[PDB]
């Protein structure tokens, strides 16, 4: 019906919903051979699955062996991605499986509609929300988990850390949007926002800092000011 | 040979036999259409002058009986029906040509397009995508909807051709996800051809049907279905060498068929760009790609 307003909102109603972001499925760094050719090699990615509404994040690792011996990679990712997300689903009790699944490229519709085959009732759709979830993995503690597997791996998160037990879902949804989207535009200045002050710590079971209300509204303000002066500096404004 | 006798012509009409098709005034001596082939299927179609709105027809076959066609002024259409009585039938058709206010077939046997167009459709398979046992002939307009359509709303009137669903369990394998998706040989040659067809020739019948009713009747999920069957095919690495080849024929004679002023309306560019240019069986397809270029290249 689209009030922007009522579709985000909407996103933190009482029906379970899960975002799947495949940006960071399959990764690869790009290096020269010697016969002069470049070659291609492939690193440890990860399936980003979030629940808005309470911060839950299934975050699957791909170790890269599952790429050994396979063909046109790029398109396997979106059916691998669509085979883990459908078995999160199945592994869940009925009560915690999701009504709706929102997939950041629609690329990923088809994959997740067949592999959801078996569950008619749950809606698989694409949205016109632009996310920065592809900033994951500069979440130093993602990342490094991502990094270290040897092995297929499945590890739960909370990406709100307490916030909930003070801004709602919606809030913390937005706080989350605009950190991982500093940290997409600059990750170094983002980082060293985060990082500046030594005497505010992340918590041993936290992704984030523990600042005070005040602090994230602090905080906030350098974002968004990252944000903003990234695109004077790129369009010349 | 066989003739379809009209009771009386009251109201203005585009009578379409087969391929061939003309006009008949409001109150004009018309008393119906001779010399036509016995042998296998026809269809008879009318388009109202005064409406244009639903096109309609029927099926049938000579050999099943003898047909003639009746205006009924209550449901203002012109109905088939069947004459029981072969003598009195006769004693009719044996005059109204000794009339001569009928029109004649005119077969230039070079001509062979009507067979080539339903060489694989027979009458008691149409009856079983058309239900309607206590007549030998099948009648369908412009409005009938498939069962297939109806499951996303009188199963009465509904054209039953085989749901094709390419995102359905029947069409992927628990397991085979990607490659039942990528390569619909599986749904093509275990679940259509070997478990509801049994065999080609009965497939490519409700494709030639599909297509047939389309063109006669503007029929949307029609077209929807001859798209799909022939999709289902060219989206399968493995397809018996005959099948397609015998495709290729098919496709042919329905675009050399085709009006050319209907192909924004017959003719689903998506489909056709995949089939001739991104398909397992592009290069399977030579004459019809050859006819579809040269006749139609603003779709592609
Ligand atoms: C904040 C904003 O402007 O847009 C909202 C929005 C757009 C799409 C959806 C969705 O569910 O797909 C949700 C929210």
């Amino acid at each position: 019906g689209a009030m922007n307003s009522s579709n985000y909102a909407e996103l933190f109603n009482n029906d379970i919903k899960l975002f799947v972001d495949d940006t960071n499925v399959y990764r690869v760094t790009v290096h020269k051979t010697f016969e002069g050719n470049v070659a291609t090699k492939a690193i440890n990615g990860c399936i980003f699955t979030l629940n808005p509404k309470t911060g839950h994040l299934f975050l699957k690792i791909i170790h890269t062996s599952v790429w050994a011996g396979q063909k046109r990679l790029s398109q396997l990712a979106k059916w691998k991605t669509a085979e883990e997300v459908s078995a999160l689903v199945r592994s869940l009790p009925k009560e915690e499986q999701p009504k709706q699944i929102i997939v950041t490229r629609k690329a990923m519709l088809d994959p997740l509609e067949v592999h959801m085959l078996d569950f008619p009732n749950i809606a698989i759709r694409p949205t016109e929300l632009r996310l920065p979830f592809s900033a994951a993995m500069s979440i130093d503690k993602l990342s490094d988990v991502v990094m270290k597997a040897t092995e297929p791996q499945m590890v739960l998160f909370n990406i709100y850390d307490d916030w909930l037990d003070r801004i709602s879902s919606y809030t913390a949804f937005s706080r989350l949007t605009l950190l991982l989207r500093a940290l997409k535009t600059n990750e170094e200045s983002a980082k060293m926002i985060l990082l500046s002050d030594p005497t505010i710590t992340i918590k041993s079971y936290h992704l984030w800092p523990s600042f005070t209300d005040e602090q994230w509204i602090t905080i906030e303000s350098q974002m968004r000011d990252l944000i903003l002066t990234e695109y004077g500096r790129k369009y010349n404004v | 040979m066989n003739t379809v006798p009209f009771t009386s012509a009251p109201i203005e009409v585009t009578i379409g036999i087969d391929q061939y098709s003309f006009n008949v005034k409001e109150n004009q001596p018309f008393h119906g259409i001779k010399d036509i082939p016995i042998g296998h299927v026809h269809v008879i179609h009318f388009q109202h002058a005064d409406n244009s709105s639903m096109r309609y027809g029927y099926w049938f076959d000579c050999r099943m009986g003898n047909f003639y066609i009746q205006y009924d002024p209550k449901d203002g259409l012109y109905k088939m029906m069947e004459e029981r009585d072969g003598a009195k039938f006769e004693n009719i058709v044996h005059n109204f040509k000794e009339r001569q206010m009928m029109v004649s077939y005119p077969k230039i046997d070079e001509d062979d397009t009507w067979y080539n167009l339903t060489e694989f459709v027979q009458m008691d398979k149409i009856r079983k995508i058309v239900r309607k046992d206590e007549n030998q002939f099948s009648y369908v307009d412009s409005s009938m909807t498939t069962v297939q359509e109806n499951e996303l709303s009188d199963p009465a009137h509904s054209l039953n051709y085989t749901v094709i669903n390419f995102k359905s369990r029947e069409a992927i394998r628990p397991g085979h996800e990607m490659e039942d998706f990528l390569d619909k040989s599986y749904y093509l040659n275990t679940v259509m051809l070997q478990g509801i067809f049994k065999n080609s020739s009965n497939y490519f019948g409700e494709l030639q049907f599909a297509f047939l009713n389309a063109m006669f009747f503007g029929n949307y999920g029609s077209s929807l279905q001859w798209h799909a069957m022939i999709e289902l095919i060219c989206s399968s690495a493995t397809v018996p060498k005959h099948m397609l080849d015998k495709l290729d024929e098919i496709l042919y004679y329905q675009i050399k068929t085709l009006p050319e002023q209907y192909s924004d309306i017959l003719l689903n560019e998506r489909v056709w760009n995949i089939c001739l240019y991104s398909s397992f069986q592009k290069n399977s397809l030579h004459n019809t790609e050859k006819i579809m270029e040269n006749k139609y290249p603003e779709l592609l």
